[PDB]
């Protein structure tokens, strides 16, 4: 039944999109969403926020499982994985526990504030289009009845100057919202993964025994959202 | 609660409802094309 | 938030529209009339 | 008039399962699925029959998965640590189980009346686009009530009514696992019978059951 | 306009998610809580105090204070009395909120179930399109949905919600009353302080505009 | 003119709204609240800077706030330093009590006059649909609909809110009043210099809402 | 009629949004809402970096911010730690109560535009639906109707609400600012290393907003 939502949410994507585009009537909504929250972040910031989203969207995070092997083959033993080689690295050119702790809490607390800064980002768009599609609603309203010329006219235009309404709604629900939830699922996804990997490096240089610091692991992946899957 | 322009909202289709009231004010029926109509709108809901 | 009366009175709102256009749809306008409305809204609007 | 309704369906459902597959995975949904078919088929062990099953072992000292949890660990774990411990894990997991079915639900419920919003501008754009077809504008006004119409049910008669559900299930089993919990700690002070029975009569009052009494 | 139908339909939707919500019991005890705080009323706190005022010159009608006294006679300490009044305290307060809430929900869910019956008026009106004078008239028993939906959500639910907490409130007054002039019975303190100190619960959060 | 007046529209609104309002607070209580706002309204508050000067003028040589005028009959009397306090501490909780109820009784009926506004607009297009033929004469009928909905609005956001608003407003500027005062009657009692006092009492004059001046 | 019926909506508008917020702040208090706005849209917040820079300068030796300056006075006047922090502690809590009042002020005419909005749509529809058979009459109501709901929309959405939400951000920056200088200041009255400082200091540009890296 997985194949069949995935292919039902992609049609009710593809004819949205289709729906969508038509060019003059997105771009008022998109104009006018990007003036209002440019006055709440900085074009920089919209540009990490842009990335964030993208990197979430195209990669995909690595899996808890994958970790917890490397974590216990490692710890057994006394990676592409850029948090895990940090972390190695830190462990191994020689430090006391509290710094390597310190260290990864304070990575692990920027990956979760710049995931918080995008997740805002996009709530601020999605909240924001759909003002921006009723004002420009309103405009091509004002439009037509100040330039009322022909009867069979009319109908026609007006469903031109609500079509920017829709869009807006079609931007709010269906792109900007959905974003920030993925946005949000991937810092979660991400804050699980970096935890793991620090109690793992604490347990590896502190020199735990594995089987309880597996336990613990597993305890750590059976809570969260992926608590409904088991 | 609900979105903060959802009172812009109500208001625009409030606003369209009235000049659409104000077209049927001056309006006149076509019997033809209300037997269309019904015809299209029984097809469409499964009758 | 907004209070849910305003989402009650959009939905109403957006149902009479729906049906407003359906009466219009099979409805014929007088010209002379459409004209003269024409005429107000261009002066009032500018 | 099979397209206006399979574009009704499509809008309203896609798009709902679209919004809620970027909010949740589909291993979760499904799990929530499971969840709720559980708590809608199967009526919660009533806390009267456990806090009698609970006098039963604690005078002579199943039917019930903690049940059997809870004898099985304290056959072999005879510290009360460990077994409190595990106990209080298991009552956790199934409340963070009930709440996040809860929320998808919830999620559900949420997403589609937006979608039913977003059927009735389409089927008015189209509408108003054509306004000289007969067989355009039927179709439309189709799918504009359609939408709106399963929304308002979907929203209001299937996901919310589902969600709290899940939420007096949650509710119930938290109340019955205390009390199965309360009823091992009890057998493991060796408390009397009595006192215990008198000691979860203020814990079978308590909220949503406040009304009966 | 009068329809049964409507009123049938709103009434039974709201039923219906009600008992998804709480459960047929829970509902009528709900339903007579309401009753009890409508067709009866609450004994003025003015009263109260001159009873215990009385029982202090002396050394009982209300259930709680027959309750007190019932406690305090056979030779009770304050800390067991304090904690039984404290319980029935508590137990009288969630009863009111389970009822508030029972009813609120009816007052959110009872507007939905409106437009859902005047949605499925309007797809059956549509769907046997005959005379044109008639798509008219129609829509007034649709729209007898919505309206009836509103008018229980704002004139009937709501409002028993209110009256519902108000009584909550009028009644955990008048126990916290019964149980201060319980707590200076058991204590043996004079009169005169006793009732300065019970008419210093005159003001309360709702009775200062009548002062 | 006669298209914005409506007999029925207003008695449905009103109506339901006092309705409504009546289910939470009793009718001595709603008179009450309108005492309330309209001792808000016609009269205004003592300026504190006009206070200040007031205490210390009758300082050394130991009247129009009643306030001021029971603590003083009170110092007259002579009682001790705690039946003042606790006497002033009363009479303070109890306006700030009254006034957030009079605030709470505006805003019930603010949030209940767009309900009944919504509940006449529904009355008055069932009676317009009712009767329509023909879309022609259906101008005037919606016009008793949207007169009701207009009522609502007007009534909640430009009648009932600003007074329950305007009431907050007057708690605020009688609650610094009465620090004031309080603070001042004290200090006759202890007898302290006019000039001791002043040091301390304006250092929080800009509380809260006057921030933005400074 | 044409300017009619624009000054007629703008004052509705305008007019009403000033008199709800008038019951609700003082003009003094619109008025300092007013400038901090002002000051918050004409003027650059000053960059932490270069905060940074000057108090590891001084640092390094033991002023355009007035902040700055005032911390410096008090620390040379030979007073303890607490008084110190106390007043600018103090001086923290009257800006970010300053911004937060106006943010408030902005916000309430956010919400009141487009009540005002609504009122002006149901004047305007109403004067059109009474006035069918005045064509004179049906044009300037619609106009009067239609720019009230487009200049509450733009107001509330293009004007008062990014106002308030720049305010928000500026009364951010201004805490971080601060927070900032009030750490300089107390290590440098403590003396600790100038690299030490350095580094902490440093570690605060990666808060909030700052993850733009
Ligand atoms: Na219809
Ligand atoms: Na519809």
């Amino acid at each position: 039944l997985a194949t069949l939502l995935g292919l039902i949410g992609g049609f009710a994507f593809v004819i949205m999109a289709m729906v969508l585009g038509d060019v003059t009537s997105i771009l008022i909504v998109v104009g006018g969403s990007i003036f209002v929250v440019l006055m709440k972040f900085t074009m920089g910031q919209f540009f990490g926020a842009t990335k964030i989203a993208g990197k979430a969207f195209m990669f995909k995070a690595d899996e808890p499982e994958d970790l917890i092997a490397k974590i216990v083959e490692m710890a057994d033993a006394a990676i592409n994985n850029t948090f895990m080689q940090k972390g190695i690295d830190l462990l191994v050119d020689g430090h006391d526990a509290d710094v390597v702790r310190a260290a990864l809490k304070k990575d692990i607390a920027l990956t979760d504030e710049r995931h918080t800064q995008g997740t805002g980002v996009f709530r601020a768009f999605g909240d924001v289009a759909p003002a921006m599609g009723m004002i420009g609603t309103l405009v091509g309203l004002v439009a037509m009845l100040s330039n009322m010329d022909d009867p069979k006219a009319i109908g026609p235009a007006m469903a031109v100057a609500l079509l920017t309404t829709l869009y807006g709604a079609i931007l709010s629900n269906m792109v900007f919202f959905p974003i920030a939830d993925k946005l949000s699922l991937r810092r979660d996804q991400e804050t699980l993964n970096r935890r793991l990997i620090m109690d793992g490096v604490l347990a590896i240089q502190d020199g735990q025994n594995p089987r309880v610091i597996d336990s613990y692991l597993k305890n750590y992946l059976n809570e969260g959202k992926r608590a409904l899957e088991i | 609660g609900l979105p903060l322009w959802m009172g812009t909202f109500a208001d625009l289709m409030s606003l369209l409802m009235c000049f659409f009231v104000l077209l049927l004010s001056f309006s006149e029926m076509d019997v033809l094309k209300f037997k269309q109509i019904a015809g299209s709108m029984k097809f469409a809901f499964g009758v």
